[PDB]
């Protein structure tokens, strides 16, 4: 009756393509990509320039990576389970 | 099939760091709007005349 | 929020019904790859960038800041000490100067 | 598809004008909205395969 549905103009996976770019860039690069060329720094290196950021020592996220690294995951984890258990 | 963008594969490596030798002072533009033309309608007016 | 780049300063413009804000950025460019260690052993001990980053240029380890590439010597002035040797993953071997030493050698 | 009620439906102007011409600025404005939120890299980053 006169109603049309427009598509979108980017679809589902290209949406989850700019996604995948922004964690490949949030990843191997930091927060560099996002104020100008991506420089690589290695993760753990990045997660304590993050420590300083809140204003915790680099050296409490190198002696702590092991337990940092699994909390994170374990953390991941939890949110795959909580979004598929919740309706 | 519009292109998203270039694609970019960072040198990613668990020892080596990209650290910048030089800079650039970038300015850019910001236009935002702040205010509309302050309009007034007689209602009576525009009905009735 | 203030333009794209790391946020210097920004200036305000009159306009029509509106305002333009000319945003002055810093952005990195000309960047370098380099070898990089989250830590120094040096006499058993682990030592840290106080400010900056551990870099190395093929065969000597500097310290530098984050931003800017500025290779300084590695002393303990620009590093702090926690722990040993053993809990850093990736941790390397390198020299660790200081400034005192020269003056109670003379 | 009648021609009639179009007929009598030009008696009120142009509010099928304004009316498409809202929802037209609606649907473009959904499409900035995605761009806005999602398309603000222009370089295609990737992982590592290792
Ligand atoms: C840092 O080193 C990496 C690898 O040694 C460089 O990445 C290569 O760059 C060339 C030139 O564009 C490409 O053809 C290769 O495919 C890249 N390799 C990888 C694994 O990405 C990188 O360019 C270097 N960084 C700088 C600033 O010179
Ligand atoms: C850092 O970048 C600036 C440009 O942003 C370089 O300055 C240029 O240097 C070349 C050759 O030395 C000149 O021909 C240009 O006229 C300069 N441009 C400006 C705007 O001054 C500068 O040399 C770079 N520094 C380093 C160490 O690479
Ligand atoms: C890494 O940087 C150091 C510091 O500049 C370089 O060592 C100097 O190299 C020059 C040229 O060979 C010599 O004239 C200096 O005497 C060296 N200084 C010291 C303290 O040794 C070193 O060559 C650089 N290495 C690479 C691979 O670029
Ligand atoms: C860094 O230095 C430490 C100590 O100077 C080295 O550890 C020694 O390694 C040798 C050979 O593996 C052993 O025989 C010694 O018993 C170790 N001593 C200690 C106190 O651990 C270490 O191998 C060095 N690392 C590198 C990469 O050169
Ligand atoms: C980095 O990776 C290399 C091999 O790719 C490995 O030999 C080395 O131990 C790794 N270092 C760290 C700190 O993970």
């Amino acid at each position: 009756n006169g109603l049309t549905v427009l598509p979108p103009l980017l679809t589902d996976e290209m949406i989850a393509q700019y996604t995948s770019a922004l964690l490949a860039g949030t990843i191997t690069s930091g927060w560099t990509f996002g104020a100008g060329p991506a420089l690589q720094i290695p993760f753990p290196m990045q997660m304590a320039y993050r420590f300083n950021g809140i204003g915790v020592t680099q050296n409490v996220l190198y002696e702590n990576q092991k337990l940092i690294a699994n909390q994170f995951n374990s953390a991941i984890g939890k949110i795959q389970d909580s979004l598929s258990s919740t309706p | 099939t519009m292109s998203l963008g270039a694609e970019n594969s960072v040198a990613y490596s668990n020892n080596s760091i990209a650290i910048p030798t030089n800079f650039t002072i970038s300015v850019t533009t910001e236009i935002l709007p702040v205010s509309m033309t302050k309009t007034s309608v007689d209602c009576t007016m525009y009905i009735c005349g | 929020f203030c333009g794209k780049g790391y946020h210097l300063m920004s200036f305000p413009q009159s306009a029509p019904h509106g305002v333009v804000f000319l945003h002055v950025t810093y952005v990195p460019a000309q960047e370098k790859n380099f070898t990089t260690a989250p830590a120094i052993c040096h006499d058993g001990k682990a030592h840290f960038p106080r400010e900056g980053v551990f870099v190395s240029n093929g065969t000597h380890w500097f310290v530098t800041q984050r931003n800017f590439y500025e290779p300084q010597i590695i002393t303990t002035d620009n590093t702090f000490v926690s722990g040993n040797c053993d809990v850093v993953i990736g941790i390397v071997n390198n020299t660790v100067y200081d400034p005192l030493q020269p003056e109670l050698d003379s | 598809d009648s021609t009639e009620c179009s007929n009598l439906l030009l008696q009120y102007g142009s509010f099928c004008t304004q009316l498409n011409r809202a929802l037209t600025g609606i649907a473009v404005e959904q499409d900035k909205n995605t761009q806005e939120v999602f398309a603000q890299v222009k370089q295609i980053y990737k992982t590592p395969p290792i």
